[PDB]
């Protein structure tokens, strides 16, 4: 089913330009199933790329292989964790020998830890850990072909990653203690995603939620499967317009602070409503430091009324309430934020997110199957300074 | 009844994430389609892009595995 094709400099200089005037930096993954009669990497197709790179001034770190786990599957040829931490040890040499010697190094990019994975995970930081500057591995809940609605929405469903990330940490603290863990390929579900559910308003419960769990768990980057794409879990569509998820990211990336903190709820109930915290996003205009940045997922059926804590309960809080624009709900491919529809103002400009103040006091409205941001404001909480 | 209590923990963060936190992939099995450069080349996707700034954008995939640079192809 994978066949060999080639990429060119014009190919290549499209995504760096991109990756460039957009404000974001480029991981490229390289081939790893270019294998010498030893079954050792052959390097000679990656160095003619790195010197190429190189040779144009493109700042890049790198990757080597995805999913190792399945090359005997996807190409018949099995790769064990040595030979490819040996690999990676291999690629760190010419790194170190080009222009841009402290670039960095990113693997092995593994699939979520099933027994056969782990092991593979092990045996690749034991060997080659030494060199990685983060740990990569790939999560989805679901396989896109038989996914339902019912599992977008379904608790039991979210909760399946807290085991996964679990056994990630388990792994690397055995081998290769304090080193920092990434997901470096999520969605809700694979095989392209599930149509006419991946790119919907219901998607948003899985994003939030891995999200949320991802920073609550000491994950420190968690890249979207896919920006742009024939995927289904895209968050731009083929006309390039934005989907619920590119709203969602927009809003997260704006209000959600870098420092983690914890939320939960008195009743234990703790299933189907799901809060995160965080310190608010400092870059934010609006906000202060000290400013505190709540987000919560209902999927309850009703409203559910949320009450802050001394010494917050009196401070003016600024809800984001994200709503599908009828008549799909749920499967709707537009979202309303404080009831208005989230549209760009023309091709170069992003709308403003306007915040709705609440009445200080008040309980925090969040109505069923929804997800919202509350800003606290002057929350003056000296962790967040 | 509908009105839950929260409780916070807001003594000192429990982890720090990046910047980057939010960050985003390209499908390695776009740069087989023939229009490539026009679709990265949009001006509205890099308006979309900038937005999610600052970022990583991962170029990988399946097909990770079975590309080769060529130099000489145009
Ligand atoms: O959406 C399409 O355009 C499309 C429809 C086809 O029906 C679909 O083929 S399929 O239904 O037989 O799978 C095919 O899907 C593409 C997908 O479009 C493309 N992404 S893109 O941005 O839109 O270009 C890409 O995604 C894959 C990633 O490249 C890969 O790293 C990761 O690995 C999966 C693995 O593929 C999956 N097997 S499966 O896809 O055949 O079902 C396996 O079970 O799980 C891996 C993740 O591991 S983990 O959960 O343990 O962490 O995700 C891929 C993905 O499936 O989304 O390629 C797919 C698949 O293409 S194909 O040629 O293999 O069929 O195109
Ligand atoms: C690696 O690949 C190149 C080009 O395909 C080949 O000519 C070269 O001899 C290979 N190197 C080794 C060490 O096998
Ligand atoms: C891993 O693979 C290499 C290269 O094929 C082989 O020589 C080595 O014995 C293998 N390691 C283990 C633990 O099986
Ligand atoms: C909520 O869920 C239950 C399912 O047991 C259902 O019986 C109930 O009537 C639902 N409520 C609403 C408001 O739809
Ligand atoms: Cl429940």
């Amino acid at each position: 089913k994978f066949k060999n094709s080639t990429y060119s400099r014009s190919s290549v200089d499209v995504l760096y330009t991109f990756a460039n005037c957009s404000g974001l930096d480029l991981i490229f993954g390289l081939n790893a199933l270019l294998r010498t009669a030893d079954l050792q990497w052959n390097s000679s197709n990656a160095q003619l790329l790195l010197d190429y790179c190189s040779s144009k001034g493109y700042n890049i770190s790198w990757e080597l292989g995805n999913e190792p786990n399945s090359f005997l599957k996807k190409a018949d040829i099995f790769i064990n964790g040595s030979q490819l931490g040996e690999d990676f040890i291999q690629l760190h040499k010419l790194l170190r020998k080009s222009t841009f010697k402290n670039a960095k190094l990113y693997g092995p990019d593994v699939g979520q830890p099933r027994r056969k994975t782990a092991k593979m995970l092990k045996s690749f930081l034991k060997a080659g850990g030494e060199v990685i500057d983060s740990v990569t591995w790939h999560h989805y809940y679901l396989n896109g072909r038989t996914a339902t609605r019912e599992d977008f929405l379904n608790p039991d469903v979210l909760d399946i990653f807290i085991s996964s990330v679990q056994k990630v940490f388990q792994v690397v603290e055995s081998t290769r203690p304090g080193k920092k863990v990434w997901l470096g390929e999520t969605s809700s579900a694979y095989g392209g995603g599930a149509p006419l559910l991946s790119d919907t308003f219901a998607a948003g419960f899985m994003w939030l939620d891995k999200l949320g769990l991802s920073a609550r768990m000491g994950i420190e980057v968690v890249m979207r499967q896919v920006f742009f794409g024939a995927g289904n879990y895209h968050l731009v569509d083929e006309n390039f317009d934005p989907l619920p998820d590119y709203w969602l990211s927009l809003l997260f990336k704006k209000l959600v602070g870098t420092k983690v903190l914890m939320a939960s709820v008195q009743g234990s109930k703790r299933r189907k409503l799901r809060v995160y915290l965080h310190c608010t996003n400092t870059d934010n205009p609006r906000y202060k430091e000290g400013d505190l940045t709540l987000y919560a997922i209902n999927l309850h059926n009703v409203t559910k009324y949320l009450r802050l804590p001394y010494p917050f309960s009196n401070k003016q809080v600024d809800k984001y309430l994200l709503r599908p624009l009828g008549p799909h709900g749920l499967l709707s491919k537009s979202v309303q934020l404080n009831g208005l529809t989230l549209k760009m103002v023309d091709d170069q400009t992003l709308p403003p997110l306007m915040e709705k103040p609440l009445r200080p006091g008040s309980s925090l409205g969040l109505p069923a199957f929804s997800y919202s941001f509350f800003v606290i404001r002057n929350a003056k909480v000296a962790a967040c300074i | 009844q509908d009105v839950v209590d929260l409780d916070f923990f807001t003594q000192e963060p429990l982890h720090l994430v990046s910047p980057s936190f939010l960050s985003v992939t390209i499908d390695a099995n776009l740069a087989t389609d023939p229009r490539f450069l026009i679709l990265l080349g949009s001006p509205k996707l890099r308006t979309l892009a900038r937005g999610l700034s600052p970022a990583y954008l991962r170029f990988g995939g399946t097909k990770t595995d079975f590309l080769i640079f060529d130099p000489k192809k145009e």
